[PDB]
RNA sequence: GUGGAAGUCUGUUAGAGUUGGUGUCCUACAAUACCCUCUCGUGAUCUAUGUGUAGGGGUGAAAGGCCCAUCGAGUCCGGCA
RNA sequence: GUCGGGUGAGAACCCCGACGGCCUAAUGGAUAAGGGUUCCUCAGCACUGCUGAUCAGCUGAGGGUUAGCCGGUCCUAAGUCAUACCGCAACUCGACUAUGACGAAAUGGGAAACGGGUUAAUAUUCCCGUGCCACUAUGCAGUGAAAGUUGACGCCCUGGGGUCGAUCACGCUGGGCAUCGCCCAGUCGAACCGUCCAACUCCGUGGAAGCCGUAAUGGCAGGAAGCGGACGAACGGCGGCAUAGGGAAACGUGAUUCAACCUGGGGCCCAUGAAAAGACGAGCAUAGUGUCCGUACCGAGAACCGACACAGGUGUCCAUGGCGGCGAAAGCCAAGGCCUGUCGGGAGCAACCAACGUUAGGGAAUUCGGCAAGUUAGUCCCGUACCUUCGGAAGAAGGGAUGCCUGCUCCGGAACGGAGCAGGUCGCAGUGACUCGGAAGCUCGGACUGUCUAGUAACAACAUAGGUGACCGCAAAUCCGCAAGGACUCGUACGGUCACUGAAUCCUGCCCAGUGCAGGUAUCUGAACACCUCGUACAAGAGGACGAAGGACCUGUCAACGGCGGGGGUCUUAAGGUAGCGUAGUACCUUGCCGCAUCAGUAGCGGCUUGCAUGAAUGGAUUAACCAGAGCUUCACUGUCCCAACGUUGGGCCCGGUGAACUGUACAUUCCAGUGCGGAGUCUGGAGACACCCAGGGGGAAGCAAAGACCCUAUGGAGCUUUACUGCAGGCUGUCGCUGAGGACUCUCACUCCGGGAGGAGGACACCGAUAGCCGGGCA
RNA sequence: AGCCUGCUUGAUGCGGGCAAUUGAUGACAGAAAAGCUACCCUAGGGAUAACAGAGUCGUCACUCGCAAGAGCACAUAUCGACCGAGUGGCUUGCUACCUCGAUGUCGGUUCCCUCCAUCCUGCCCGUGCAGAAGCGGGCAAGGGUGAGGUUGUUCGCCUAUUA
RNA sequence: ACGACCGUAUAGUACGAGAGGAACUACGGUUGGUGGCCACUGGUGUACCGGUUGUUCGAGAGAGCACGUGCCGGGUAGCCA
């Protein structure tokens, strides 16, 4: 079987969704830990340096 | 052995066959007297006769080294 | 190169581990505080998931219900005994002081009260030889004379299930079946039959191994592989 | 005669797979498809959902296979012009 | 699809009828995920729709999802998280141990609902009728009440009970057909309340020494059959429910085979097939409460994922509709659905292509190769070789039969079940279509089933049982983590870890020199601390004494890495190739030589064999069975071929509509020669050449597609190896700290382990922190 | 061998320096340094190889000159050494001129044109030409040159047909 | 747009001891190639006519479906070798 579109078929699980705390389809229900801001892992906000420019 | 078709060789079913031979004789029980001891699972053995279900070898109800308990 | 196989297992995933969750009792002597009254009655006889040999349910007179390490000959109704006073019979135990010399004994503890560590597994049994009142001298099933505290508790008997080892798996469903019930990750493919990256016998135009098979004991994880600290191999001589 | 064992046999039962045609297609119906043939089909079987293992790490009946069209070291952004 | 008709400005494709078709495990019915309004109505056609459109999953506007008894909710599963504790420089990081919570919507457990009616769209939710459950209140009863039972369970075979469905018989109601007398539909009616009870188990009676019983196993003086009794089943029977409901009407009765559902008997395990909440146990009347969330629709060749209205992918139940037949197979047909696997019109419709039918004679001559196609075929009877692990080989092979009609026999309770007989009779053909093996032999490989390169490799590769070696007594061996800690392990040598070989059978020789591992070791070598000497008012530093592991040295070990030649009638370097097998999937010479077979055989098989360069678990030899594995031969068969022809369907060609992409420095009607960076439509010389268009097969444009992947170059990259260079983990070992009392020794008080505790074992060791020497492609 | 100098200062220790000799880098105008990749990746090169083209022509094929020699005698019916002179561009080698932002392999097949150094057919000359069948040579490219067994083979070996 | 071969008569002759054994010329045929044609033979012929299996239309009659003929037998025109 293809990695390609037959294996595609198979998609109907749901993981990310709209995020309690920061508003964005980041919730990822089954490990309830939004990839977006941190909530269910961190009290804290999720931020990176890495998001921008080094000198910026 | 026969259920093992022209597979496996000698051997391997020639011990399944005495093994299963001697697992599957009427055994005389150690409460009663009567051969009806049939295995239940692994060493596990009962009477039909009397019920009585006692521990034993995997293959036959009572072992070489078993025998030399009562002795001792 | 990868980690080889060996390595995978030390992290305890899934694939490694034991069905736990589907194991039934862990085999221990009984505790009692002291006189050996402690006395009960085998109430069934069971299968044992994690031993592939067969267990004794016993239901104590103080109301304690636990499986025990069921020796070779013990039925429902027979009563067994638990103490310093227990009688010398199959199925009873007793610290190995007070064990008869030149008696088969089987679950002997390593430090007294510990609940039994040797001679468990299907159809084996230790040899109680020499006695003292300092050391209680038993040959174990390896053949190795072991010196014990007398006060090591046992059982009296050869384990049940013996023989089990006589008769041969004859195909892979039956090896995988019993696997199953395991904390072993099978089948086994050879180390000689993977790439270099994946073991120290990997590689080559043809299979064979790269260095000799001895290894040292000093070598770390991922090299010691093949004859672990060898004192010798083959048949001959 | 009874019995009904088997990683047993036949089988497009369901279901799983894919030997050959080096057929059709090859700005495709399709970034792995179509048809016929062919193999497996009570078992180391197939399958749904849930769950676990995470990047020099997993997972691997071992093909350097697989880890979201990505693998002799994933992906994203940063180092970085 | 076609003919009529309807609507409309407009109709091949929007709707009605008729006629003709398509789908039957699905193209029908209900749903899970996922989607999210796609659902219903009205009004529309700029957008979306493979053409058109009055249609629509499109546009605009409105509307629609109603629950004590269907899910959620509650329980716990693998497992997840939070808090505490501990670690970490630290944390949003990390393992254990406690506590708590979380974790199952078809498809785990679980208190209770059925029938009908109704809407454009909901419906076990609304309405009508009837029923049930839980909690609480009141009242009567009750002192019982928690032991136990249930929830609650694997795989294979099978008996019995039994409903729906299907079928058979006869009656009634309605329909169809119109030479007969046939053919189709219906003939209804729930939950619930009550009642009945086979099997299993048990009791009394009884008294079998051979009887009782089964599909089979089996049962009994430790008490069989028989008899009587206790307990005891269905989603089943029976009565109520029901002058409820439903039907135009009749509004049946029996039977067989019996899905569901109930209940038993047998067999298997080196495999043992959840848990918890809850229920029962534990009465009845009346009343009150039963909130919260989900509920439309699609569920796919247009509502999901794949950029799409994608020939792909995507779970569950309907597995009992009729004929057929072994059948959940084919083929045909109902119920139900559809003509949307959605562009049409026209040409006897050419060439050419995709699928395909038929081909005389020859019959594999074709080709690397029988690739492709074909041949055979279902069932019964007869019959069946070599070889073999006695299972198998085997459906070996080979031979014969096969329909219909009339009347019968046998088995069985019977079937609308099966096995046969006699007579009659039709065809070229009776498994008449459909369904449906071609067969045989030799050789190589792997024992077998099984695994694999999702997307060019299915194999001889991986696995496997079997064989073997190695480590370890559990405070272990092996492994993960920086640590706190952890896997193995609810495990304990009949264990499990680390490796090799790879079923069975006959076997498995010689070598320990090198390398590896291990043991030993007088002597030699061997670091740091402390110590001693010199040096320095101290220190740097130089030297000495002592000496751990390790090494030198000795020994053991090849089913440990590996080796088993040249020369002569020993030498390198330990031994010098044994049983076997051999021109090998290993043999360069090589198409080796001889033979078989063919007209002819670099092939194949048998023999020989000096083997360029076979050989014993780097396993050797051999081998029944198995195989989409490699090679060879034979019979049969055939358009593979001789050598091609005709035909069928869809394209192609013409017409309406829709309508891309690749590619493009420029010029360009070329051809022959030459020349040129030596491979020119364009330069030179000649020749030829009126322009444009249609169809064609592809000679050229060193055609188009991809900054060649081959080769080389770069003080390029990466993966991999090792006795390359340099380091880093880890292991061993000494030393210092923890650390105490009296080159060998005792003790107990720290510290460690075992124990519920008392206490026991060990003990200044071990663990841990620091450092030193050795090993160290495990890692950079 | 002598001298200069070391952080407030003196002494001592132990350092730092001026000049030069000796110790090695042989890849010798001086890095401390092993391999595999067909699992491969990038930059580029026709600056450099493999196919093919092109040049060459030793090799290869064919020819000619001379003609020793033998051919029972007789060089020249026929065979024909040595040595010498050439033609071709089918083999092979050499070169690196063309192409690495791509000129797809061998063999086969199918289909078309051509060359002659002619295998057959037509016409001839000689003969060690009686005839018949041959052997050798000349003109000549109109037509023909087929089917099969092993091997992927080209080649070649083999079979039966054939002008 | 024709190439080539075999055979007969010549002739058992010329030649030659014999064995063996021609030619000119005239004829008949075969093969390869070429162009055309279908009375003859052969193929096709899903025009057509018949037989017959399963199933559906109640039987009969007459039909549909079974891949573009269910299968089998015969086959006109045309096209062909
Ligand atoms: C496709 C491609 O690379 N195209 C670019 C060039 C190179 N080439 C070529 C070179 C060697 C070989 N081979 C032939 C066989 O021997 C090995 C080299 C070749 F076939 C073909 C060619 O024609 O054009
Ligand atoms: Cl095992
Ligand atoms: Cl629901
Ligand atoms: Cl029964
Ligand atoms: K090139
Ligand atoms: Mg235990
Ligand atoms: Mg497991
Ligand atoms: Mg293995
Ligand atoms: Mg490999
Ligand atoms: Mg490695
Ligand atoms: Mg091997
Ligand atoms: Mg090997
Ligand atoms: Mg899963
Ligand atoms: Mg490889
Ligand atoms: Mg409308
Ligand atoms: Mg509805
Ligand atoms: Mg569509
Ligand atoms: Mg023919
Ligand atoms: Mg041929
Ligand atoms: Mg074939
Ligand atoms: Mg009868
Ligand atoms: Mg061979
Ligand atoms: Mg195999
Ligand atoms: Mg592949
Ligand atoms: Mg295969
Ligand atoms: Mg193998
Ligand atoms: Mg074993
Ligand atoms: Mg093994
Ligand atoms: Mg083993
Ligand atoms: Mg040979
Ligand atoms: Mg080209
Ligand atoms: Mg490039
Ligand atoms: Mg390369
Ligand atoms: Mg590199
Ligand atoms: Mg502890
Ligand atoms: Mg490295
Ligand atoms: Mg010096
Ligand atoms: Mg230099
Ligand atoms: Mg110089
Ligand atoms: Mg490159
Ligand atoms: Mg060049
Ligand atoms: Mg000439
Ligand atoms: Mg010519
Ligand atoms: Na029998
Ligand atoms: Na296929
Ligand atoms: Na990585
Ligand atoms: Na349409
Ligand atoms: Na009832
Ligand atoms: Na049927
Ligand atoms: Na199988
Ligand atoms: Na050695
Ligand atoms: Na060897
Ligand atoms: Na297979
Ligand atoms: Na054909
Ligand atoms: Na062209
Ligand atoms: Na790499
Ligand atoms: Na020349
Ligand atoms: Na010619
Ligand atoms: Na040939
Ligand atoms: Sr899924
Ligand atoms: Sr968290
Ligand atoms: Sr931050
Ligand atoms: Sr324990
Ligand atoms: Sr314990
Ligand atoms: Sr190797
Ligand atoms: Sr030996
Ligand atoms: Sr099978
Ligand atoms: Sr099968
Ligand atoms: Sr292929
Ligand atoms: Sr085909
Ligand atoms: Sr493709
Ligand atoms: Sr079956
Ligand atoms: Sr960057
Ligand atoms: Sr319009
Ligand atoms: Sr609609
Ligand atoms: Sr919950
Ligand atoms: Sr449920
Ligand atoms: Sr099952
Ligand atoms: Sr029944
Ligand atoms: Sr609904
Ligand atoms: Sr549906
Ligand atoms: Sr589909
Ligand atoms: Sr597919
Ligand atoms: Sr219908
Ligand atoms: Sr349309
Ligand atoms: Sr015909
Ligand atoms: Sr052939
Ligand atoms: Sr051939
Ligand atoms: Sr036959
Ligand atoms: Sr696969
Ligand atoms: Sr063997
Ligand atoms: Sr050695
Ligand atoms: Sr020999
Ligand atoms: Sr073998
Ligand atoms: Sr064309
Ligand atoms: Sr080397
Ligand atoms: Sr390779
Ligand atoms: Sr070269
Ligand atoms: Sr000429
Ligand atoms: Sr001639
Ligand atoms: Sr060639
Ligand atoms: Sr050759
Ligand atoms: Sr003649
Ligand atoms: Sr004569
Ligand atoms: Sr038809
Ligand atoms: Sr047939």
């Amino acid at each position: 079987t293809g990695a390609g579109t037959p294996s595609q078929g198979k998609k109907n699980t749901t993981t990310h969704t709209k995020c309690r705390r920061c508003g964005e389809k980041s919730y990822h229900t089954k490990k309830k830990v939004c990839s977006s801001c941190g909530f269910g892992k961190s009290a804290k906000r999720r931020d990176y340096e890495w998001q921008s420019k080094a000198g910026e | 052995s026969g259920r093992f078709g022209a597979r496996y060789g000698r051997v391997s079913r020639r011990r399944v066959a005495e093994i299963e031979s001697e697992m599957n004789e009427d055994h005389a029980c150690p409460n009663c007297g009567e051969d009806r001891v049939d295995r239940q699972g692994t060493g596990i053995w009962q009477c039909s006769y009397c019920d009585y279900k006692f521990t034993g070898g995997s293959y036959k109800p009572e072992t070489p080294g078993g025998k030399t308990v009562r002795r001792s | 190169g990868r980690r080889i196989q060996g390595q995978r297992r030390g992290r305890g995933t899934s694939t490694f581990r034991a069905p736990s969750h589907r194991y039934k009792a862990d085999l221990e002597h009984r505790k009692v505080e002291d006189g050996d009254v402690i006395a009960g009655t085998v109430v069934d006889i069971e299968h044992d998931p994690a031993r592939s040999a067969p267990v004794a349910a016993v239901e104590f007179e103080d109301g304690d219900r636990r499986l025990i390490l069921a020796p070779e000959g013990v039925g429902v109704g027979d009563e067994l005994q638990v103490g310093v006073s227990a009688e010398i019979a199959p199925g009873n135990t007793l610290p190995l002081a007070e064990i008869p010399e030149g008696v088969p004994v089987c679950n002997v503890e390593s430090s007294p009260g510990d609940g039994g560590k040797f001679a468990r597994a299907s159809g084996v049994n230790a040899q109680l030889l020499t006695h003292d009142r300092n050391v209680a001298v038993v040959k174990l099933p390896s053949g190795e004379m072991k010196r014990l505290d007398p006060q090591c508790r046992a059982t009296i008997g050869v384990v049940a299930g013996g023989g089990r080892t006589d008769k041969p798996f004859v195909k892979a469903g039956n090896k995988h079946h019993k696997m199953k019930a395991r904390g072993t990750k099978w089948p086994n493919v050879r180390g000689v039959a993977m790439n270099a990256v994946d073991h120290p016998f990997g590689g080559g135009g043809r299979q064979h191994p790269g260095k000799p098979k001895s290894i040292s004991r000093n070598a770390p994880p991922g090299r010691k592989v093949g004859d672990i600290a060898s004192k010798r191999t083959g048949r001959g001589g």
